[PDB]
């Protein structure tokens, strides 16, 4: 019983380490979107170009 | 080989046997824009219409046109077995049956822009030489889906196919996912 | 990162540079509720996978005249009859690596687990030649299940096909976990292939691997059953292909498929879609030639190719308990013999379910070890008698000792088959439980106590005793020192299980 | 979408229409029909589409009565895959295959609309805790355990239970479960369907007064239908559940009853869809088809959907494919047996084949794994028996082979409950025990401690001391 | 049948040389489609139900069934 | 396990980022080329496209 | 199969 | 011959739809080679046959090897005759696939001369009269069930309970007594156990490593690798690769077949590939004529005898379904391998008393061989019968009349197990060929009751009756120490 | 089997008999278990002989039609 307590303990831990990580990396996600667009941009152009011979 | 394939079959091996074969395609040209436009088609179906009056005007077709008397007997034969509901599909492969056997292939050139002729030449030339075939005919179809150049789609029905085209795009892509 | 995300980006769209090939296309004329009666696909080799318009990968089986009938290897509701479907190079190859060890992947070796991503620059095709009679070898070395049942009376040796037939619900996926579970302490990369199980089931058994640290080294292909019937086709292929490649390269592999009678009905399913003339239950044409080309790579390779093998153990469910129906009685004749699990017998309390009687083996002492080519003979002789004697145990009454001590070591040695669920015995302690059983060491106990007195004296004994697992693990044999270290130490359990 | 069809073909409840060659629906893309009614013009009977033939005509097998279609009627596409409203509106209203209320109330609102057939749950995110339910039954809470948020098989004959019982199941779950409840009537007779309904506003799950407030919601694809609609009211009842098991985020408990329907209708519209016959006559695509069913049905990280198909095991055919692929999918399943219920022993589930992956002691407990363990291994003992009993004289057995005779026909009886839904059979109130008192039950009546009572103080007898007091009656009521 | 047995391309040029010309095949007929011990033959409009055609090699055949066009 | 759960969603979360971002870039790349649909495009690709595959195809 | 299963019950 | 270049049309499993020129199309049953490809990228050609004809101009041929890869319209190319099997003296040792090339690795073979596959039936003035028994060399088979010289034999037993050390030692036996040569023809053969057999002839001597063509097998092996083709027409390649034999050196050629039934399954296979419509449980329609065609080739011609030895695996074991009973229909001789009497070691564990051969009748064998094998069998039934009553009573309990029954009866089932040239392998004892009038002789002094008085052991893995006596008056000279 | 049962009966014979059906399936098992018998007690030889008067009477020639109290 005090083994299942503490796989209660551990299940806590890959509750808060799943629910804050998934958090950031879906914020990080975005942020290196938003930093990218301009980019994204300069990309299209780019491939416009090689696209164009 | 179906059945259509058959009897097209029968009709180029006429057309070759008989120094006709130009005419006898482009009499086959003739017959299938008549199987075109529906009350033809149903009108020569429907076999609840007496085979006498079928006859009698595909006989009036037949001088009215002055089609050769090989594909008319093609047609009357048609008529005379069960098989006059084909005749449509029949006369679509008959350009397959007659390509293969006076020995020209089709490439059907889809660009995005309508193609110069003595470039559309240059590709038959190239088409030929991996192919191998003397008249080689080139029917163009321009599309919008593409973008800078063009699909050739030369073989025995599409199955061969060269494109550099917004499939250039797709196959970086499909690479640049990479999963 | 912030920007060199899309630098990577740059890496790709810079090398690759378009070299202008011929991909054979064709049009979609039908889309047949898992096939798609595709047209115009002339110089297609038939099995040469097949990609649509919408990115649906699909298996070009059936090459007719007029129309290449391919199958759908996903759910092809996206396909519009006239989307020019371009054919692949790609022959129906899957990567293989090393990596593979541990993630359970679906049929197309792409990881279903999650955990990872598996990168393999080595490609083997899923169908190969098999190998040939000049690289097979002779059944050497044996392969312990853990089960005093199927590793005393009928061996497995490391390349022999044996087959686990049996009513539904009777323990063949048990079995089957035992003997992955078992094979721990060796080193054969267990792969297990699932095909037509439901997914919660898959995940109980992968869960259960890993509470016993086994998927260390087990490459469990799962195929849901909702997978459409190219996959569930596909998976024992495709573990075929990995044990294969796994079994080239040195490594003694064991691949346990998982329903063949659902492999063979979603063959049935593909192949009675694709218009192939069907014969006996209605199972088409090669259904033989199918459990074949996959189970007839199961092999042990010579010392010029490597000394791996690959050793099978199919499952096959049979319902009602026959061995008359089509799809059992061809995986009968395919496999190195079989086994048999038997409802009754389950539900008579003896577990493993394994049927004493019909479930022989081809192989024969050919694969055991020295201790278990000695042990066993006794074994399998009073087994033999006893079951012959079985209808005389509720009617003996007073019949003269040779039938009664030798039917009550029967009733004991039964219950020395029947071991708990998922409790692996190595070769050691199983070498001297089987002579536990057969020496006549229990006879003073009865018939409840054999169990707990023999899991008392393997705890004992290889706890207190551990020259008695030098000399088994070490010279593999039952020399008299081993047989007087155990003689003494069961002495002296019986002792204190006297003082209970 | 605005594809005008032009229906070809008519060919029974399959019917195949050409579209235009660009634009043409997609694989299990839902057809209304535009058409006229026997009398009166406004009449749009649902068809979705099973494959395209090639000819520019895609064949479509329909849900709605197919008399009175003619050739040539114009149809249209919805695009989408024949979308059925359910949420918060779905409570306690009879829906149709077609996404209709049925029951005569006002009609529900399609703000939370689903398609019907869409992907199967990955296998990534899979919640599995191995837990045990306790149902109610004596047995089937003792001998064949049940694994909540997962799949229970009522297996049977022909009238041997496996609706009955699925009454008593659901009159003793539907109050206990705090998720809400679905009945996915696929293919059984209707009049069982209407005492279900009226069993259910009757015991307050339905509580007709405010429809909001049932803790159910009813499908009914029953007997009376084309086989199109029993080819997809499983599914109907499926996507009520993944409903609730995506959104509501709540251990729903769905019911489906003869699951057989499910793969007989495809049966009937496969023959005729062109696709080839399949052992001894079901369609060829029984696995793939009673898979796509049967595997949505998975504890998903967000919910646990358990369900209870009460398969159809025809004629006894143990061996029929349509059962016989759906002994793969099922956790818990419960063989009813036809020659149990000849001596009247109800519910006739057998005692052997009557097996749960539930039946493992980590999951179980230890003393009801070696009880349940002692229960099946006298009941194979006994059936093992039966012919040494049938032939030779009752007493030529052994003596103590007689005492495990003795103890099997005392457990083959005790292990009959008297239910509540089947009082009018029986004639006897109903009686619910739990699994513990059962336990407790079996316990001393196989230890051989209280084998003196006569056997049918045994048989229809809730618990142990019912058991004892009936035998005080009977033996009362023996000379007197 | 769809795919009718006297319907190959060589022997339908036979019949499509001539509509409605010069007489018919009077007891010479060209084997098709010998298989499983059933020859067909184009033509041999002669042939009594039951009457004992030959071949090449010199086998004998029984002419059990003739349809419209293939005697069987 | 939790370590490579998270590496199973920024290795989703990446590519998806690639592919979705990319596809926004060639949605306004079609547009910059229907600048050049026509006029100053489709004969410098075609005489280029036709030269080296017919290059390719004489290989 | 409950033709050919029941005599396989009397068989055995 | 030519080449007929065609078109692989359609390609449905292993069956592969080729079509062709109008003028000129291979008859049925012509072997005809694809050009194919390896998708490794080698011109792997796989050799196919035509089976059925379907009119237009195309021929229906199923393969013998795998279609996993064959490109629609490859080139392929016809042969004019059948699947020309390398036949000779070269094909002695070696291992072989259906079209004849030695899997083994060891050497290309001489196909210096071949015959077709397809050879037709011997007629009646090609066959022969009189019906000869066979001496294999065991005693068990050349007294209680005699092997028909030039007829079919079935062994029902399994595998492990002693098939192999059983055709060893015959084929050793064959090529030891008369001037014989064996051919093992394994039809479906699991090449597990086909390997287990060549290394066992290659260990037994029978075959030699260093020394081929001076071997004594002609090993044709259908794997279950290769298609149903394959593992159908292995049969009839072992048939032809023996009828060369007897018709070129007039010699008593065996013929071994692995199970008839995987002969037959393979047809339907085939068959069922094939589209014909399925007869009787399932075997094909021309179940009778095919596996007909297989065992009637099998005939003690006027050259030489061509007797076979076919193993046959009943399913869920009932002669009455087809494949056995039109086996059954051909089988002369049925000698059941005993699993009871391999686990007793009376090797050969062949059944004494439910072998049961049509040749064993008196016109047949000689009145007095008919005489003491009636007489032996009748003692041996006596013996199972009294096998129940002995475990009760004893055998000095019950009348002495039939005690010396009991005792004759233990002293012929020892004597029936006779030390094979094989077995010198396993435990080193010699090893003794008798022939039909020794055993004779000695079960007629055993039975007669001469030796009344010798040792049940002293009979046991024993040859001759001579040696049967050295072996007993041996126990006796030890008997005093 | 009936799957209407008691609720389809007048309450006369709810209330006489509505264990009729159960209590007859429960004696066969009685008839035919204890049919090949040895050491019958008084509460077998009673109740097989209850479970017979019980069985007997249900063996209307036909064509004679019964008032519901004249089954009760
Ligand atoms: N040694 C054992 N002890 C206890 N229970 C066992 C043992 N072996 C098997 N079982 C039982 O067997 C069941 C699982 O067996 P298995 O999964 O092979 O049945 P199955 O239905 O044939 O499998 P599948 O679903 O793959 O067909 C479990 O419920 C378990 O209780
Ligand atoms: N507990 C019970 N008591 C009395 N009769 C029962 C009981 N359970 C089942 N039965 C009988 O068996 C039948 C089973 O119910 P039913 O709905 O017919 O099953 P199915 O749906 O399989 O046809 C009932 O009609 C009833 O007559």
């Amino acid at each position: 019983l005090e083994v299942e307590a503490k796989l209660a303990e551990g299940r806590k831990k890959i509750e808060v380490e799943l629910q804050e990580a998934l958090g950031s990396l879906e914020q990080q996600k975005e942020d290196t979107i938003k930093s990218l667009d301009s980019q994204i941009s300069a990309l299209s152009d780019d491939i416009v170009k090689k696209v164009l011979p | 080989d179906s059945t259509a394939s058959r009897y097209a079959s029968a009709l180029a091996d006429v057309a070759d046997v008989t120094g006709t074969l130009e005419a006898t395609n482009s009499d086959v040209e003739k017959l299938i824009r008549i199987f075109s436009e529906e009350p033809v088609y149903y009108f020569f179906a429907n076999p609840v219409i007496s085979i006498d009056n079928k006859r009698s005007v595909l006989d009036e077709i037949i001088t009215t046109s002055g089609l050769q008397p090989h594909t008319a007997n093609f047609i009357n034969i048609l008529i005379d077995s069960e098989r006059i509901n084909l005749v449509k599909e029949i006369l679509n492969e008959f350009e397959d049956v007659f390509n293969k056997i006076t020995g020209t292939e089709v490439a059907v050139v889809t660009s995005v822009v309508k193609l110069e002729n003595d470039h559309l030449a240059q590709i038959a030339k190239g088409v030929q030489k991996i192919t191998g075939a003397k008249n080689v005919r080139i029917k163009t179809v321009i599309d919008p889906s593409l973008v800078a150049g063009f699909t050739i789609r030369y073989g025995n029905e599409g199955s061969k196919l060269v494109d550099m085209s917004v499939k250039k795009q797709l196959e970086e892509i499909a690479a640049q996912l990479e999963m | 990162r912030a920007d060199e995300i899309s630098k990577i980006i740059r890496e790709r769209i810079e090398g690759y540079n378009r070299e202008v090939k011929v991909v054979n296309t064709g049009t979609v004329l039908q889309v047949g509720d898992g096939i798609a009666r595709i047209h115009g696909l002339d110089e297609v080799m038939a099995g040469e996978l097949v990609e649509f318009e919408e990115g649906t990968i699909g298996i070009a089986l059936n090459l007719e005249s007029n129309n290449v009938g391919v199958v759908l290897m996903g759910d092809g509701l996206m396909i519009q009859e006239g989307s020019s479907v371009k054919a692949t190079g790609r022959i129906a190859q899957i990567p293989v690596s090393e990596a593979y060890l541990g993630r359970v992947i679906n049929a197309l070796a792409k990881p279903i687990d999650g955990r990872g991503e598996i990168t393999a620059s080595e490609s083997r095709l899923i169908e190969s030649p098999a190998p040939g009679i000049m690289s097979r070898r002779s059944v050497y070395e044996p392969l312990q299940t853990g089960l005093i049942a199927i590793d005393a009376m009928i061996p497995v040796g490391r390349g022999q096909r044996e087959l686990i037939i049996g009513d539904r619900q009777t323990g063949k996926t048990a079995v089957a976990t035992d003997t992955i579970l078992n094979q721990q302490g060796q080193n054969v990369i267990c792969v297990y292939v699932a095909i037509g199980q439901k997914a919660s089931s898959v995940a109980q058994v992968v869960t259960n691997f890993q509470e016993r640290g086994a998927m260390e080294y087990t490459i469990v292909v799962a195929e849901t059953a909702d997978s459409p019937a190219t996959l569930q086709y596909l998976a024992p292929y495709t573990g075929a292909a990995l044990a294969e490649y796994f079994m080239y390269r040195e490594r003694h592999t064991l691949i346990i498929y998982d329903d063949l009678s659902k492999q063979a009905q979603a063959y049935r399913q593909m192949s009675l879609l694709l218009r192939r003339p069907p014969g006996r239950e209605a199972y088409p044409g090669d259904v033989f030639y199918l459990h074949s080309r996959l189970l007839e790579r199961a092999a042990k390779l010579s010392s010029l190719l490597g000394e791996g093998s690959m050793t099978a153990l199919p499952i096959v469910e049979t319902q009602a308990g026959d061995v008359s129906a089509y799809i059992p009685t061809n995986v009968i004749s395919i496999t190195d013999g079989q086994i048999f699990l038997s409802a009754d017998l389950f539900n008579a309390g003896i577990r493993p379910a394994i049927n004493v009687g019909i479930s022989v083996s081809r192989v024969g002492s050919a694969a055991q070890i020295k201790a278990m080519k000695k042990v066993a003979g006794k074994l399998k002789l009073e087994l033999a008698q006893f079951a012959e004697l079985e209808a005389f145990a509720q009617f003996a009454s007073d019949l003269d000792k040779a039938t009664q001590n030798q039917l009550a070591r029967g009733q004991r040695l039964r219950e020395l088959l029947k071991q708990p669920q998922s409790a692996p015995l190595t070769v050691e302690e199983q070498v001297m439980t089987i002579y536990t059983g057969t020496n006549g060491y229990l006879d003073s106990l009865e018939l409840d106590q054999v169990r707990k007195y023999l899991v008392e004296l393997r705890t004992y004994v290889k706890t207190n005793k551990p020259e008695f697992q030098e000399i088994i693990s070490s010279t593999k044999t039952f020399t008299e020192e081993a047989e007087a270290l155990l003689k003494e130490a069961i002495q002296e359990q019986m002792e204190r299980f006297l003082l209970q | 979408k605005k594809n005008l069809g032009r229906i070809a073909q008519i060919i029974g409840p399959v019917l195949d229409v050409a579209f235009p060659p660009g634009k043409m629906p997609n694989i299990y893309n839902a057809l209304i029909v535009k058409g006229r009614d026997t009398a009166g013009q406004p009449m749009n009977v649902t068809c979705e589409v099973q494959q395209l033939l090639g000819n520019n005509r895609v064949r479509a097998v329909a849900m709605s009565a197919t008399d009175g279609l003619t050739r040539g009627m114009e149809v249209i596409d919805t695009g989408a895959p024949l979308s059925v409203p359910v949420g918060g509106a779905t409570l306690g209203r009879i829906f149709n295959v077609l996404g209709e209320p049925v029951d005569n109330l006002g009609p529900v609102d399609t703000r939370t609309t689903s398609p019907i057939h869409r992907s199967a749950p990955a296998f990534t995110q899979l919640d599995t805790k191995l837990s045990i339910f306790e149902t109610g039954i004596k047995v089937v809470d003792l001998l064949a355990p049940y694994r909540r948020g997962g799949k229970i098989g009522l297996f049977g004959g022909a009238g041997v239970g496996k609706t009955v019982l699925i009454m008593e199941l659901i009159n003793n779950i539907a109050k206990a479960h705090g998720g809400v409840s679905v009945f996915g009537g696929v293919g059984e007779r209707t009049r069982e369907g209407n005492d279900l309904y009226m069993e259910m506003k009757e015991s307050g799950v339905i509580n007709e007064q405010n429809i909001a407030e049932s803790k159910v919601a009813l499908v009914y694809g029953q007997m009376n239908e084309p086989p199109g609609a029993r080819m997809r009211v499983g599914l109907t009842a499926l996507t009520m559940a993944e409903y609730f098991r995506d959104v509501n985020e709540q251990d729903v408990l769905l019911f489906i009853d003869n699951i057989f329907r499910f793969v007989q209708a495809g049966s009937e519209v496969s023959a005729l869809l062109g696709r080839m016959p399949s052992a001894v006559g079901y369609q060829p695509t029984l696995s793939t088809e009673m898979g796509s069913l049967q595997e949505r049905i998975t504890s998903t990280k967000e919910g646990s959907i358990t369900s209870i198909q009460a398969v159809y095991v025809p004629a006894d055919d143990l061996t029929d494919p349509a059962p016989a692929t759906t002994f793969a999918h099922l956790d818990a399943t419960t063989v009813l047996s036809r020659g149990l219920a000849a001596k009247g022993i109800y519910p006739a589930v057998d005692p052997l084949d009557s097996t749960s992956t539930m039946l493992q002691p980590r999951i179980v407990g230890e003393e009801h794994y070696e009880i349940a363990q002692r229960v099946k291994e006298t009941l194979q003992r006994y059936k093992e028996l039966q012919d040494i009993i049938a032939i030779l004289g009752l007493d030529e057995l052994s003596e103590e082979d007689r005492l495990t005779v003795a103890r099997a026909r005392k457990i083959e009886r005790f292990l009959s409950q008297p239910f509540f839904v089947a009082e009018v059979f029986t004639g006897s109130p109903g009686k619910y025990v739990g699994l513990a008192e059962t336990i407790r039950g079996f316990q001393l009546i196989l230890s051989g401690e209280l084998d003196s009572l006569p056997e049918q103080a045994f048989y229809l007898v809730g618990n142990i001391d019912e058991a004892t007091a009936k035998a005080m009656n009977l033996e009362m009521e023996s000379k007197l | 049948a769809t795919i009718r047995a006297d319907e190959i391309s060589k022997i339908i040029r036979e019949r499509i040389e001539g509509y409605n010309r010069e007489v018919k095949v009077v007891n010479t007929g060209t084997v098709l489609q010998v298989g499983d011990g059933i020859a067909r033959i184009h033509g041999l409009d002669e042939v009594m139900a039951g009457e004992l055609v030959e071949f090449e090699e010199g086998t004998i055949g029984i002419a059990l069934n003739l349809e419209s066009n293939n005697v069987g | 396990y939790k370590n490579e759960t998270i590496q199973f969603e920024q290795q989703k979360a990446i590519n998806q980022v690639r592919q979705r971002v990319f596809q926004q870039a060639l949605q306004g790349a079609l547009g910059t080329l229907n600048s050049c649909l026509n006029n100053e495009l489709h004969l410098r690709t075609i005489n280029a496209n036709i030269g080296m595959f017919g290059a390719m195809n004489e290989i | 199969c409950a033709n050919l299963r029941e005599l396989r019950d009397r068989i055995g």
